[PDB]
RNA sequence: AAACUUUCAACAACGGAUCUCUUGGUUCUGGCAUCGAUGAAGAACGCAGCGAAAUGCGAUAAGUAAUGUGAAUUGCAGAAUUCCGUGAAUCAUCGAAUCUUU
RNA sequence: CGCGGGGUUAAGGUGCCGGAGUGGACGCUCAUCAGACUGGCGCUCAAGCGUCCCACCCAUACCCCGCCCUCAGGGUAGAAACGAUGCCCUGAGGAGUAGGCGGCCGUGGAGGUCAGUGACGAAGCCUAGGGCGUGAGCCCGGGUCGAACGGCCUCUAGUGCAGAUCUUGGUGGUAGUAGCAAAUAUCUAGCGAAACCACAGACCCGCACGUAGACGUAUAAGAAUAGGCUCCGGCCUCGUAUCCUAGCAGGCGAUUCCUCCGCCGGCCUCGAAGUGGCCGUCGGUAAUUCGCGUAUUGCAAAGACACGCGCGGGAUCAAAUCAGAUUUC
RNA sequence: GGGACCGAGGACCGCGCUCUGCAAGGAUGCUGGCGUAAUGGUCACCAGCGACCCGUCUUGAAACACGGACCAAGGAGUCAA
RNA sequence: GAGACCGAUAGCGCACAAGUAGAGUGAUCGAAAGAUGAAAAGCACUUUGAAAAGAGGGUUAAAUAGCACGUGAAAUUGUUGAAAGGGAAGCGCUUGUGACCAGACUUGCGCCCGGCGGAUCAUCCGGUGUUCUCACCGGUGCACUCCGCCGGGCUCAGGCCAG
């Protein structure tokens, strides 16, 4: 039979999680993907320059025309935008996880983001409905490499 | 020698359900078949192209109709009295264990039914082979 | 049960043997299955090939991986291995180990120890020697390893 | 190349269908006849340690007396209050009383 | 006009799209937008028109066989090798709105029964699983789950939905858009609707894998078709031609030949969208003749090594975009 | 003489014949193959051919018109005389 | 006191704060809203940080039962994997490719010897129940017969697909 891509080991990834916040969906899912796959240390720095403005956000399909400018040309997106408090959250989920690797006993300067999904909340009734969401990120280790030994004859 | 009985072979008209029509577009329309009741319909008024409508010509063999690939005909059982009752049909049916029987009752049908010559469709259900 | 290909960055074993790393085994019937484990392999391992079978013992399940390590130094952000009830492992501060898995990942529960083989194949009234049963695990701080 | 769009699978969401339940409703049947100037129905204001709701009660105010039972009340806090006793109880019964403004 | 297999046709067609004839006999027509028993491409000693002849193509039509159902005819008791409401034999037929009749499936509950299933797991739900039925549906597997439920014979009904500008709830595109408005003159943060909507207009570590159709897939002027080739003898309907074609999917050792092929260097040749000749080296080489092995694959249907395309990290040059960040064989 | 497609039924009964058994009321015989896979199924994609959006209403027929953002649950010939 | 009633969009408007919240000058109008677990055992403690939030860790049979709580559908959404596409998508018939899944006949009987053990074998004995001639026990033994079990030998029958 087959058999599916067993998951990391727990002593080798740090996951963190927050439900319910109250920013925008459509904002953070986009601020999400476009750090998904990254160091973590270069999320530190795209976020605290977003927070800060010198970086921009390009949005790929929930993308509306606000801004074009030449901080897309790195991107390949004509459209950019730069949301602040989605910035904010995934900050504080980052040094979340940042913590737990740290209390799980992972080495800090070779974490790189997994994964990061998110989800919508329940909507917050009061017609203006808010969007709250979900956010779930997991960081790994760098793959390590050991080099083999030569066979021995029989 | 244990098998089915000497049958004529299995020919199915149609291998392929009736689905109905328009089905696969709505997902408030399941695909059970529905006869189509409007009058300018081209799937009820037979045009070229279009759906298939279930006939009476498309029925089976009546020499091999119920009959499984392997020549039986299933027969539900939901304890051991059930599968004694295939005493002297044990090449026509085979034993079909109900989806509600517990585990030590079906390795009690399943030994009868060993003894009996009668095959098990779920005989690799929940039980397991101890050494 | 997943095989060294559904790892992933897995690695490839070689021909040489490997050492055993049977932890956490006190119970004598713990110490019956590492003492059975332990005459599968051959007692001399072939150290030139850096390949660990490790057989780990945590709460009845007995957690089996394969690896292949390398004794490496440690990068300047990494931490000092922490021993067990004390930290600072004496020694070998700023020395850490790579490992890499070459082997499939598999958990195992003893559930017979037989006299024979099998139950046909033991006779006397020293017929099974020890049998699993679900309510010797009543309570989650009971552990017969 | 990358990005986007579509389909499928696993997992995670949204939402509250389905299943199972029910100190509720609904329909039928039987016994009985009992509000008020000796102040009714209804309205209001108050009474508890923490009372927000509901309920009970009226300055004797989550109640008093009398009878019966027989060892509690209880979410937290307190009692040197009661256990071979005319005696606990957010107990039951109920014949005596108290019963603010309308 | 039931579901299939084979054969043959009708109407219409046989240049291609398009299955089947650039079929045959006799004539006519060159049209500055002919004509088509033309749709487009296109066609002119037709692929146009008139007649005649032959072969061919395919409808649910006809013929033969199988299977389903319906109807009709016949048989069946000192009972049957199957519920006479059963079974066996035979023939014909099969479109369908309004409408009529019959059978069967499913849902809630009731009486009887299955000495029915079930905490060793009922019901429900999910399911790139396995079956049965023409079908409505039904049965089983895998996962989840935690207390009830199912079949059969009858009884009963608030009993089956795709729609009603249907009711209630939930959720979308519009849209992070319009706008900052009740509630809560531009750019950028934060907040954020509505109308409408059937669907659309070079190295180092580790890892991974090996043909819109080859089987001899060999062949260079042109020019004309009331002429061309040539050895200067002559030649021509005919490419119905020329080369090459032997050996374990093609071995070994000879006998014997300097014939052919292939690889590298030198001499030159090829530009149009790039190639061949000569010489030399080396290897193989039945033109002729043999001795050995080809078998039981038995009458046709997972090992090692090497070479490549790739990745996941590290740094190596040369650059690009925005000393310092990213990317590129 | 060459080819294609088919093998319905299942003790005997019948018509017959070239009569020691046959081509006569429907296929047997021989050989070979089949379990680390014979043979199926599901999903996705490609390919050849075919195919006007469902329900209602009007008209000889069309054509217009009406309704349809999506999903779940509810939802209409009943009960008396 | 009951029912061939309804079972949380049902049944009274109200299973729960219900003539309540709320609307209207007023007469009046009038909702939505049930289910942790057997037991709160309702998550101690360590560690991020300003959250109706996490990671370890713990209770529990179970926490993917954590007062957003039985089960947990669809519409709609996110992460990962695979495939396809940019002058509509979707459907019917028929092969092909890739991935995944299943696993075909459930695969037997009869004869001939040798040994062993039982019986329906013995015109053996005793007992029990009966439909009164059939069954069932207990004890004897293998001259005959019949069953099995073990060791050898032989024949036959076997599912599907091709030529």
């Amino acid at each position: 039979v087959r058999y599916a891509a067993t998951e990391i080991a727990p002593t080798k990834s740090a996951r963190a999680r927050g439900s319910y916040l109250r920013v925008s969906f459509k904002n953070t899912r986009e601020t999400a993907q476009a750090i998904n796959g990254w160091k973590l240390q270069r999320a530190l720095t795209f976020l605290q320059n977003v927070i800060d403005k010198k970086e921009a956000v390009p949005m790929r399909r929930y993308a509306g025309s606000t801004g074009r400018t030449a901080q897309g040309k790195q991107w390949g997106v004509s459209r950019a935008r730069w949301p602040v408090k989605s910035a904010q959250f995934l900050i504080g989920l980052l040094k979340n996880a940042e913590a737990n690797a740290d209390a799980k006993g992972l080495d800090t300067g070779n974490l790189i983001i997994k994964h990061i999904q998110v989800n919508q909340a329940p909507k917050q009734r009061r017609p203006y409905m808010s969007n709250p969401c979900h956010i779930e990120l997991i960081l790994t280790e760098a793959e390590e490499t050991v080099q083999k030994s030569e066979a021995v004859v029989r | 020698m244990v098998a089915a009985k000497k049958h004529v072979p299995i020919v199915k008209k149609r291998t392929k359900r009736f689905m109905r029509h328009q089905s696969d577009r709505f997902k408030c329309l399941d695909s059970a078949w529905r006869k189509p009741k409007g009058i300018d319909n081209r799937v009820r008024r037979r045009f070229k192209g279009n759906l298939a409508m279930p006939s009476i010509g498309y029925g089976s063999n009546k020499k091999t109709k119920h009959m499984m690939p392997s020549g039986h005909k299933a027969f539900l059982v939901h304890n051991v009295k059930d599968v004694e009752l295939l005493l002297m049909h044990n090449r026509t049916y085979a034993a079909e264990i109900a989806h509600n029987v517990s585990s030590r009752k079906r390795i009690d049908i399943i030994t009868r039914a060993k003894q009996l010559g009668v095959k098990v469709t779920n005989a690799k259900a929940k039980v397991t082979t101890e050494v | 049960y997943a095989p060294g290909k559904a790892i992933p960055g897995h690695g490839r074993a070689t021909n040489h043997y490997p050492e055993l790393l049977l932890n956490n085994f006190k119970t004598p019937l713990g110490l019956l299955a590492a003492k059975s484990m332990h005459i599968l392999f051959p007692s001399k391992p072939e150290l030139a090939g850096r390949q660990v079978v490790t057989l780990h013992n945590q709460r009845d399940y007995i957690f089996f991986r394969r690896h292949r390590y390398v004794f490496r130094e440690a990068r300047p952000t990494e931490k000092n291995v922490v021993g067990a009830d004390g930290k600072e492992m004496e020694g070998v501060k700023g020395i850490r180990a790579g490992l890499q898995e070459i082997g499939p990942r598999m958990t195992l529960k003893l559930r017979r120890v037989d006299k024979g083989v099998g139950r046909a194949g033991s006779e006397g009234p020293d017929a099974v020697k020890w049998e699993w049963k679900a309510k010797m695990e009543k309570k989650r701080t009971r552990f017969n390893l």
